[PDB]
């Protein structure tokens, strides 16, 4: 009787940049 | 492929659920389901956009380049015009990319913290009628139906009705 | 600490990356019938290069905390991580 609690994934290939790591793959990104 | 729940203790995504962006997986004697916890989901996606309007809003006077032309004897007036135009457009370049890194980071933490935020909705109503397995799941000790997980998804979890077969089942 | 050290290092890189393109000052020369143009040459480099100080300063402050936050999360989610797996197998003493 588990109730276990996580978050949404896809296979997608979109990729972020923050300012501690380059090539963040994220679930959905905007371009702008 | 800051907080610590998104490639954290709970180790990965679930690819099944894509209701919305946080949720729940129950797997009792009835089913296996892989529902979404609203009202976290509605709150971060409002989040996002008008963190997402608020980027495009403080960007709308930005600097503009305009042609203008000189001789060759206002060359100093002309790299004085290049020096100008050429620095606000490395200004904002500046302004927007930096903006996005930062930005892009506290997304991340954002949807971090929603997910720890969630975890530890669910750890402070279940109290010790479970058991924090690590990953994010917590075993019932009693016996808990659709009835009260769709309390758990709530946040109408009732303590007192669960304590008698918690302290049995413990050795 | 590997990957601690791979952020801080990586942090300091995306800063010295984005400043690159700064305002570089060049001396132009005005004579004293051109003394208008001259304190707009003035105004715009000193403009540029206050900008470009007000940036760098802030971003060394921000930056300076949000290492220090990442540190002390750093230490925190090591402390979850071995509360997580010892269970009640433990008994958390309150100093860590
Ligand atoms: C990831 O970022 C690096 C810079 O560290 C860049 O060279 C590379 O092209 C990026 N990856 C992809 C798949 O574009
Ligand atoms: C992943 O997110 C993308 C946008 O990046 C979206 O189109 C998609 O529905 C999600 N799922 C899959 C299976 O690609
Ligand atoms: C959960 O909330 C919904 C919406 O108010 C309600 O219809 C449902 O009965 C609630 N479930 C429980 C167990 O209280």
């Amino acid at each position: 009787d588990q109730i276990c609690i996580g978050y949404h994934a896809n296979n997608s290939t979109e990729q972020v940049d923050t300012i501690m790591e380059k090539n963040v793959t994220v679930t959905h990104a905007q371009d702008i | 492929p800051l907080f610590g729940a998104i490639a954290g203790f709970i180790e990965g995504g679930w690819q099944g659920m894509v209701d919305g962006w946080y949720g729940y997986h129950h797997s009792n004697e009835q089913g296996s389901g892989y529902a979404a916890d609203k009202e976290s989901t509605q709150k971060a996606i409002d989040g996002v956009t008008n963190k997402v309007n608020s980027i495009i809003d403080k960007m709308n006077t930005q600097f503009e380049a305009v042609g203008r032309e000189f001789n060759n004897l206002e060359r100093r007036i002309e790299n004085l015009n290049k020096k100008m135009e050429d620095g606000f457009l490395d200004v904002w370049t500046y302004n927007a990319e930096l903006l996005v890194l930062m930005e892009n980071e506290r997304t991340l933490d954002f949807h971090d913290s929603n997910v720890k935020n969630l975890y530890d909705k669910v750890r402070l109503q279940l109290r010790d009628n479970a058991k924090e397995l690590g990953n994010g799941c917590f075993e019932f000790y009693h016996k808990c139906d659709n009835e009260c997980m769709e309390s758990v998804r709530n946040g109408t979890y009732d303590y007192p009705q669960y304590s008698e077969e918690a302290r049995l089942k413990r050795e």
